[PDB]
């Protein structure tokens, strides 16, 4: 019987964790990128470390750094629930305790505020989508090629290209 | 997950609580018993040297007429039920929370009698041990179930496998 | 291979769980009462369950498996024999 | 692979398929166009069938006997987005077709009597719904497990 603009807790967070994601995954390219370097999916097997041991297989390193994740990833979905933690900063962020005008249901717009500092993480959240759709567009142009400007004597023309297959 | 929090009473709670799990814990040991086959590797640079009944090279005297079907593990086994499932019985039949008679008149007051004809009593760190033990017999006495040929002759490099299998 | 009385040692385990009551106490089958004629009346349509009554003979007759089972199955069983046989008798172990 | 005969790289009891039929539907020796302008099996219909050529794109595909193709559909070898490619598709598609059956319905009921609304159609195709189908991320996915439809609307 009650109208609207119920979400809550609810999926802010699911989008700010998106933001926060895509702006490391954005880093984890980023590297090469001065020293053209590196590039591209790579597969790469990651940093390497130097060896003794490997050929490399060595097992299934992401399985298990994986399983680990999974408890710290339960943490937060509890908190989101019944929320602990001492920081408190996604769910509010810090500055904490409040947003307590969410937790009691029913806000509709709202703004909202974090940190004992100040300065309010609407400028995190813009960092943060660019991030968000910056990955949509960087996964997007593999299917073709990897790299970006620098120079025209001839580069930004894009003067012969591919297509899709048809 | 047979539980996250399921729940309320005398069976759950009852049957299951105590007791599945009383008769669970008569069973780490006993689970001993087949650990224990096992121990019995188990120790490296023992001296076993050489009986103990593996692999049929023939009788357990022979016996003088036949040997009585072919082998050891009916005999064992046939009896070993009879005496056991007479112990089974002794489990059986008490109550708790007194015992005299097939009694006609107690049924809860408040509060609130008698606690599972044993309850734990503490020493419900038992538990510890024996929770640990349920997960280990499942899970990595599984983790060496399902293709087990081999005894070590440990290589290099690392550990775990993966696909396969 | 096949322990084909293995099995039928096992059955006439618990049939003889059987040879049971014909006995002894009482005049037999516990009555007939209610099998002809018919029941009260009973109506739901009905009765009598009672989930105890297990004991008496489950320690018993836990024996009768044996004696057949037991030294007369793959006994040259009932060996201790003779006892009137012109028109024959044995009988000679197939064993 | 499984069982049907192979692909395209060779089934050739498809490779008689392709060729007796169209090949001889021409096999009429002419029928007259030497300039003439119109009369098109001639050019593609064949062609257009046709040009289809040790190449069709290569698709796998699975070719029984007859050497017409057998769609396993299992999640291996080749063949998988010949039911979930096109699958998800036909999900996705509908439930937009009918999450906004669920929407330019549950927008009236309401106001000053609406009984037949319903036989003119103010905005056609809801429109203004439409879309929401297309923007649904989730959507009923979870809203339809939790709150509005919710199990007391059960
Ligand atoms: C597995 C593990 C578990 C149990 C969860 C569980 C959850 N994740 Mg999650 N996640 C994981 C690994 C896991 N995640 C990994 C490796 C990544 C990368 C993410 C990226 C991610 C995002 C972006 C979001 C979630 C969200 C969620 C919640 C819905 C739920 C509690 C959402 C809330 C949403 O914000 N996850
Ligand atoms: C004091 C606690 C510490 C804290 C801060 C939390 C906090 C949380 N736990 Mg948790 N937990 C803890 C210890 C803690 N746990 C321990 C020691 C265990 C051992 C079993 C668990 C087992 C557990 C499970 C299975 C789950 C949680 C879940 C949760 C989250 C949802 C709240 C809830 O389900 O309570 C329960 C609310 C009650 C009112 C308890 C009812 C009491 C009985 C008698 C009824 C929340 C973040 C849930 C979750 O986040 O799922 C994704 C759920 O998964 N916990
Ligand atoms: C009490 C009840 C009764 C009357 C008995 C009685 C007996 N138990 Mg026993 N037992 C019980 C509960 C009981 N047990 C429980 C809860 C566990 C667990 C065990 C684990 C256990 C083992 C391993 C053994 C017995 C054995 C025995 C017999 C000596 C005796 C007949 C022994 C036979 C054997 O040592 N019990
Ligand atoms: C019965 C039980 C008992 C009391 C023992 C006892 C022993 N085992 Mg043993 N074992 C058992 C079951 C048992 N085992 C089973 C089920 C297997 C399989 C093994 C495989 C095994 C091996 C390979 C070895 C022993 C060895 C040993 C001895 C050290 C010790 C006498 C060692 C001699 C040798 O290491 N056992
Ligand atoms: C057969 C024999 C008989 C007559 C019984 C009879 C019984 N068992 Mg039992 N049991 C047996 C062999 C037998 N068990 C063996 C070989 C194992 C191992 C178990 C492990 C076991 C457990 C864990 C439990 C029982 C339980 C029970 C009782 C329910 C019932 C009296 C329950 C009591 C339950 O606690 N048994
Ligand atoms: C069959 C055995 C017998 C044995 C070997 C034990 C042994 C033990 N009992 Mg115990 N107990 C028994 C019969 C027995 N009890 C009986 C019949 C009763 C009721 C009459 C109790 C009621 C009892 C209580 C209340 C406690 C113990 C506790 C203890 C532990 C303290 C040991 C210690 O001082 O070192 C260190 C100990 C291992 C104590 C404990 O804290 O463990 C749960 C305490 O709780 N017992
Ligand atoms: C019945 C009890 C007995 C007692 C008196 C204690 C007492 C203690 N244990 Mg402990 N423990 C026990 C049995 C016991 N344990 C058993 C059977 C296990 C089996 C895994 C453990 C596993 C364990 C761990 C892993 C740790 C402790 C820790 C501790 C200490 C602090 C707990 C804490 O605040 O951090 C941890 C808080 C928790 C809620 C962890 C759960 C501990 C208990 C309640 C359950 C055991 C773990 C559980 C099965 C899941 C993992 C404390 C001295 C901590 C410590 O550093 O001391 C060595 C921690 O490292 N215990
Ligand atoms: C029963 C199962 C399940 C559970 C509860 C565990 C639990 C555990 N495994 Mg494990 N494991 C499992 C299935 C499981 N595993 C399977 C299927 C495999 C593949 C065969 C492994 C391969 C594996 C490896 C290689 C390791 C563990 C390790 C561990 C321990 C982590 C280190 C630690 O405990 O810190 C404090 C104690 C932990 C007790 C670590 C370990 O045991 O040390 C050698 C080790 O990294 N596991
Ligand atoms: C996560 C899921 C997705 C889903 C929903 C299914 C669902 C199914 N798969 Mg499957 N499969 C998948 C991914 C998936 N698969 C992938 C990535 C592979 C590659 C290994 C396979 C390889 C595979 C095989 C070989 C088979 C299935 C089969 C099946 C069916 C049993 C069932 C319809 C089986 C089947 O449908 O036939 C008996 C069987 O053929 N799958
Ligand atoms: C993988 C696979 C598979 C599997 C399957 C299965 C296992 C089945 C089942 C399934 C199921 C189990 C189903 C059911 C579910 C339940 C439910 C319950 C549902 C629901 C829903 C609804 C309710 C909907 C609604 C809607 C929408 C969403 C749209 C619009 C609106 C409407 C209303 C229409 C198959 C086979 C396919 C084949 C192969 C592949």
């Amino acid at each position: 019987l009650a109208e609207d603009p119920e979400n809550l807790r609810w999926f802010v967070q699911a989008e700010l964790v998106n933001g926060r994601w895509a702006m490391l995954g954005v880093a984890g390219m980023l590297l090469p990128e001065v020293f053209t370097s590196i590039g591209i999916i790579n597969v790469p097997k990651w940093y390497a470390a130097g060896k003794e041991e490997y050929f490399a297989s060595s097992s299934t390193l992401f399985v298990i750094e994986f399983i680990l994740s999974h408890y710290v990833e339960i943490r937060r979905w509890q908190d989101i629930k019944n929320p602990g933690s001492v920081n408190q900063d996604p769910i509010f962020k810090q500055y904490s305790l409040p947003a307590g005008e969410v937790g009691y249901p029913g806000g509709i717009f709202n703004p909202l505020n974090f940190a004992p500092t100040l300065e309010a993480k609407e400028k995190e959240i813009a960092n943060g989508r660019l991030m968000l759709a910056f990955l949509g567009f960087i996964i997007q142009h593999n299917v073709t090629g990897k790299g970006p400007f620098d120079n025209l004597l001839q580069h930004i023309s894009d003067p012969w290209h591919n297509t899709i297959v048809q | 997950s047979a539980p996250g929090d399921f729940g309320f009473d005398p069976l759950g709670l009852g049957e299951v609580p105590a007791n599945l799990e009383r008769y669970k814990e008569s069973e780490l040991i006993h689970c001993r018993w087949a650990m224990l086959a096992v121990p019995g590797i188990l120790v490296p640079e023992a001296l076993g040297y050489g009986q103990e009944w593996a692999a049929l090279p023939g009788g357990q005297a022979t016996y003088l007429g036949n040997p009585v079907p072919w082998g050891t593990l009916p005999t064992i086994l046939a009896i070993e039920f009879l005496a056991i499932a007479f112990v089974e019985h002794q489990r059986s039949m008490e109550k708790d929370p007194e015992k005299k008679k097939y009694p006609g008149g107690a049924f809860d007051p408040l509060g609130y009698s008698k606690d599972p004809k044993k309850l734990e009593e503490l020493k419900v760190k038992e538990i510890k041990n024996g929770r640990l033990a349920l997960l280990a017999f499942v899970g990595f006495c599984v983790q060496q179930s399902a293709y087990p040929g081999t005894g070590p002759l440990e290589n290099l490099a690392t550990h775990l496998a993966d696909p396969w299998h | 291979s096949a322990l084909v009385i293995s099995l039928s040692t096992g059955l006439s385990l618990f049939l003889g769980r059987f040879v049971f009551f014909n006995f002894q106490r009482e005049n037999v089958a516990k009555q007939v009462p209610e099998q002809n004629g018919l029941t009260h009346f009973e109506a739901g349509d009905t009765r009598a369950k009672e989930y105890v009554s297990l004991l008496k003979s489950n320690d018993p007759v836990g024996f009768n498996i044996v004696d057949v089972l037991a030294w007369g199955s793959i006994g040259h069983v009932v060996a201790y024999y003779i006892l009137a046989t012109t028109s024959n008798g044995y009988d000679p172990a197939f064993f | 692979d499984i069982a049907g005969l192979t692909p395209c790289k060779e089934s050739k009891q498809f490779a008689k398929r392709e060729k007796q039929a169209l090949k001889k539907l021409q096999a009429s020796l002419k029928l007259y166009a030497d300039d003439s302008a119109p009369a098109l099996a001639i050019k593609a219909t064949m062609e257009k069938t046709k040009k289809r050529f040790d190449n069709y794109g290569k698709y796998g595909l699975l070719c029984g006997s007859d050497g017409l193709p057998h769609l396993i559909v299992s999640g291996d070898q080749r063949h998988w987005g010949e039911f979930i490619t096109p699958g998800i598709l036909f999900l996705y598609i509908a439930g937009w077709i009918g999450w906004v059956g669920r929407s330019y319905l549950i927008a009236i009921r309401d106001e000053k009597k609406p009984t037949q609304k319903e036989i003119i159609i103010d905005v056609p195709l809801a429109s203004s719904l439409l879309f929401r189908g297309f923007s649904w991320p989730v959507a009923a996915y979870r809203e339809l497990l939790n709150g509005e439809l919710v199990d007391n609307n059960f």
